[PDB]
């Protein structure tokens, strides 16, 4: 297979364009001078995530490819936003499919899904990630951070903002290098040498809750807990898993390019065996997907679908396997928020493990027939693509060659898809691989009104972003382990458009100014996932030859339709069609 | 004018109006689809057609009783969208069918403000032709003329006088 | 030749010494514990550029060499100025000479040189630079940036400075992460989920123009277009090219160490064939130098020479090939501002392409006789080294400051050696420095005591000076879908003469505008526009040849004798052709 190296980065609270124009384009522009690169593709998403895939000529040494990529990325790192740099950028040389899933459940229902995920993140994932052959490890859930859930009513009552909160956290959750008594070079006759210990990271919600934000003129104290709820909770809330319908987390493990499948899996089990004796009570490992006695089901809903609606679809999938197929299926491990493609609120995946072969006699109880029957049962689910598969027609990129921009490229894409649909004798299921534009809330900050009021634009933008998007402030120590601190609005003050107006910013003169005084807003459409191909804006189109036609005939026709598109729109073949 | 959100033919109509599927729009209307079904942001099929430039769907919807002055959840109308996005023929059809030329959204913004800001001069002329208040002020006190000065658009300033 | 890794960096508005002392030295101090390294050299230039070259033993694996240099570089990266890190430090493993040049012209005359260079940078370069076997790509021109050309009279009129301009650009040309309505974790039952879109990068001169710098007490607005001209314009203006005397840009392409020339060249042409169909009208590729049928002409004037003077010499060169040699010469692609030396205002190069073998019968019309004749015709051009050659028993000598003597003493020692070597025509021909002479520089002293007494901050002084007279990369914007840079700088006419210094005002803490003349003094002095280092010490490279039928070994033996009489603390080493 051509080896591929993946760069991943994140920007908390960023929309797709923001990610693309501050991160993705910057990396791409700097991926020069790397040997044997066949092509590069990227997605920039409204989850705040970018993935850049660099695919190398067959025969390329994946180690050299990875090192060359990492080194260019290193020279580009100072060009990226500080918020992106501080999340950690990763570079992996991995297969894109899973080798295995390590599930973790709590048999005594002592621990919620969130607890279990933190336990895995904080106690298991690093040692697995260091096991030789392990290319990529996905946590099905999130590590805890310290979560400061801000209340805008209480902030405004005390004439405070998220900026004051972030400032206080950085000042009061600090790890200070303070020197030594009797330090070198010392005076003659010194008797005592001892470290000076000053501020140290906080370790608990109790300690965060008593951060001192201010002292009122009257002498009363405003503590962080007087304007926020303080709790441990995920760095993010996007991925939730279940094992046979019960709360779970786990690790999805991808094989390092060129490593040995069987050796790596055994190294993994051996590492798990070291951890088990120290689990808290109730906690237990399950094995829901070991790579013909397994398969996957993909769930892909339209952009716009929420966590609740993806979950309803996954509940249908899971139910089918635990009822209609309960004689063949041993388990289902289902993940809401991550799928084939990676991360989104509109996607899911179910890993299905079958009973022993010898106990599924009959060709109707073998994987091929089970997957076919499942796809057929799920083919009627509304506004979802749901199918079961183990783990070919064409792979086309439409390309913006002339700075046309997203809206025009979408119109060209639609023109091509309409033309393709008039040739059903030659092309079947010609479709975009990506996502459709969805409504977004465009808010305009009035620079004039802000200046007239003495309200700083940086205080406005921090207030907006930190409250509605979240902001990674600094690190703390949870039960001995370095983890993140995040500030964000408590959920109920960031749900609806009118909530924008309840957030106040402090002017230079000390007055509190509501957001409504200096902003206006409207609905518009934009992209939840912007694609690029060899550094240019792109839209991936999949399809296949119609029955009784060669792939090459299907491709020749696509090329002909492509030659009639608006000026500045090109194309290229990738993946299986390269 | 704030139409409530939810149904199966309504949803198909919202999607068809958005994608420009003229035939399907026609079929759905004949099968009783609510012409003013709204999505979660208050957009009706007329909003969608106007935003995305689908003239013939705009005409079909109005002929079947679409609320020409439908408001989204921030007070914006199909005329706002068509004026903002440069859809001249749509602007004319809407105003011809009783669109409120001086409708203000929640920010006090009118269709003339939007057309002015993007420099869509033929739209500006048509709106003024239909009675647009040339001196209407948004929440910040700004007129179309103030917009033309801030943007440095001399042609627009000329039209406004 | 042995494999070389090159580190390049850039510091806009920096003089040679600033580059050397804040970038070059800091990097060089980490270049040890690298396997198979023979030697290291560097140039730090008053163009704000550094290039360090690390040369490895024959047979060294260039991938490993590049990795090891880079790994040492990473130690210096956080110590480098932010202005340098943000330009993108490069580490390349290329041949030092060009494989080919791709030229670009517009046959309709509807694009300027500047427009063409932007098109090439924005639509063509990156794909070529990612092509396997491409070691280094040199743009002959500059990508557009958004140029804010400030007017100091208008700034002072509104009590503003370049610091206020830069601040406002950062605030109002911004790309804001603003979260979501209804995002996770939601209130359960939430149906609305939408990204919040707040400020986004500006895309046009119109949008930059309307940046709001301040609201007067009377309510009137000062916009950026009230204090600056705003246009698209090069990141820099130092490299200008022509093709048969018409406006052009291009890409000079060097081969990656060990890559196949035929295969790489073909992959380049396949990439260019993908681009061609999307060209705007009139744009066309030409091929002015394919590596014989070609040669180059180096043009090197003395330091101090302006763009206009280098252009005159380049015109004389181009004029010669298009008139005297018109039956042999198919094309000339001339570049003002870039030469064998690298980048500089006193340097240029011409790439010449000959007509087919079969339309030049006679030994007098073959490359060697053509270059010989050209070199002869150019030999009498005054104050310029101009020669023509395609692509031996010279020597390559490094005089080294081994005792902290400093630049001025090193130059005195160099001159001493050169004078001595001149009195030996019997063994040594044409002993000369490879570098540049010192030139006048404007030394300005900021009076700290006056600055403090007036309440004018040192950072504001330094930003006003540097941004106005040097240019400052503020942040990025999006031009027709592509991330590009934004620069602030004085409009040309306010940064041309010494007296202009005093028309720039800085705002004090109490709001008073203070001219630069109140807290500064200046004088003329000399300094170097190009500081050289060899194995991490200050150096001066000296070239020459063995006299007719003397061995290079005998010539070198003499230079070693002459070098042993120089002042204490001056040493030497052999590099390049002389190293083995």
């Amino acid at each position: 297979a051509p080896p591929a190296v993946t760069i991943s980065a994140s920007y908390p609270g960023a929309d797709a364009k923001t990610v693309q124009d501050t991160v993705t384009q910057v990396i791409e522009q700097n991926m020069n001078g790397i040997d044997n690169l066949m092509y590069m593709s990227s997605n920039s998403d409204s989850t705040g995530t970018v993935q850049i895939t660099l695919t190398f000529e067959s025969g390329t040494d994946a180690d050299i490819a990875q090192v060359q990529v990492q080194n260019k990325l290193q020279l580009a790192m100072p060009l990226l936003p500080q918020e992106v740099q501080q999340q950690g950028v990763s570079v992996e040389k991995s297969s894109s499919s899973f080798l295995m899933v390590v599930g973790v459940i709590n048999t005594d229902g002592t621990m919620t899904q969130e607890d279990i995920s933190d336990y895995v993140a904080a106690n298991m994932k690093d040692a697995i990630s260091r096991t030789s052959g392990v290319g990529d490890v996905q946590l099905f859930g999130s590590q805890y951070a310290m979560r400061i859930w801000m209340n805008p009513n209480e902030l405004n009552k005390f004439q405070l903002t998220p900026v004051d909160v972030i400032t206080a956290i950085k000042a009061q959750n600090a790890q200070v290098a303070a020197g030594q008594l009797g330090g070198t070079p010392p005076v003659k006759g010194q008797q005592l040498n001892a470290s000076i210990i000053a501020q140290t990271r906080l370790t608990s919600t109790e300690e965060f809750g008593k951060i001192l934000l201010k002292v009122n003129q009257d002498g009363s104290r405003v503590l962080l807990r007087d304007v926020a709820k303080i709790e441990l909770g995920g760095e993010n809330y996007d991925i939730i898993a279940e094992f046979n319908g019960q709360p779970a987390s786990g690790l999805g493990i991808k094989l390092a390019t060129g490593a040995n499948a069987l050796d790596t899996a055994a190294a993994i089990r051996a590492e798990l065996a070291k951890m088990e004796p120290f689990f808290p009570s109730g906690l237990k490992i399950v094995y829901p997907y070991d790579t013909q006695g397994v398969f996957m089901t993909m769930v892909q809903l339209p952009a716009g679908a929420t966590q609740e609606r993806t979950q309803k679809v996954l509940n249908e999938v899971t139910h089918y396997y635990l009822t209609k197929e309960k004689n063949n299926v041993e388990s289902v491990f289902a993940v809401n928020g991550f799928g084939f493609a990676g991360r989104g609120q509109n996607t899911g995946i179910a890993f299905v493990s079958l009973k022993d072969w010898a106990d599924r006699p009959g060709e109707e109880n073998k994987v091929e027939a089970i997957t076919m029957r499942a796809t057929r049962a799920f083919s009627q689910i509304k506004d979802a693509m749901v199918f079961a598969f183990n783990l070919t027609g064409f792979d086309f990129e439409l390309i913006d060659q002339a700075g046309l921009g997203h809206e025009k490229l979408t119109q060209a894409r639609n023109q091509l898809l309409a033309e393709a649909a008039k040739h059903p004798d030659m092309l079947t299921s010609v479709r975009p691989n990506g996502l459709e534009d969805t409504p977004q809330f465009k808010i305009d900050i009035d620079q004039e009104k802000a200046q007239a009021l003495g309200v700083s634009i940086n205080d406005i933008n921090t207030t907006l972003g930190a409250a509605w998007g979240g902001s990674y402030v600094n690190d703390f120590i949870d039960r001995g382990r370095v983890k993140k601190v995040y500030v964000m609005s408590e959920a109920k003050y960031r749900m609806l458009p009118d909530d924008i107006g309840d957030w106040y910013v402090r002017a230079a003169d000390g007055q509190m100014v509501p957001f409504s005084a200096f902003s206006s807003s409207r609905w518009e459409y934009g992209s939840p996932r912007l694609e690029r191909y060899n550094g240019l804006p792109s839209m991936e189109i999949l399809g296949q030859a119609a029955p009784g036609k060669s792939t090459g005939e299907a491709m020749e026709l696509m090329e002909q339709l492509a030659s009639k598109l608006p000026t500045g729109v090109g194309y290229d073949w990738t993946g299986m069609s390269y | 004018h704030h139409h409530h959100h939810g149904s199966d033919l309504g949803k198909k109509l919202l999607e068809a109006a958005r994608a420009g599927r003229d035939d399907e729009v026609r079929i759905l209307m004949a099968n009783g689809a609510d012409v003013n079904a709204a999505d979660v942001v208050g957009w009706t099929p007329l909003h969608l057609a106007a935003y995305w430039g689908h003239l013939e769907i705009v005409e079909v919807l109005l002929k079947n009783g679409a609320d020409v002055n439908a408001y989204d959840t921030l007070g914006s109308t199909p005329l706002h969208l068509a004026a903002h996005f440069g859809h001249l023929e749509i602007v004319e059809v809407l105003l011809k069918n009783g669109a409120d030329v001086n409708a203000k959204d929640d920010n006090g913004i009118t269709p003339l403000h939007l057309a002015a800001n993007r420099g869509h001069l033929e739209i500006v002329e048509v709106l003024l032709k239909y009675g647009a208040d040339v001196n209407a002020q948004d929440k910040f006190g700004k007129t179309a003329f103030d917009i033309s000065i801030n943007n440095g658009n001399e042609d627009l300033a000329e039209i406004l006088q």
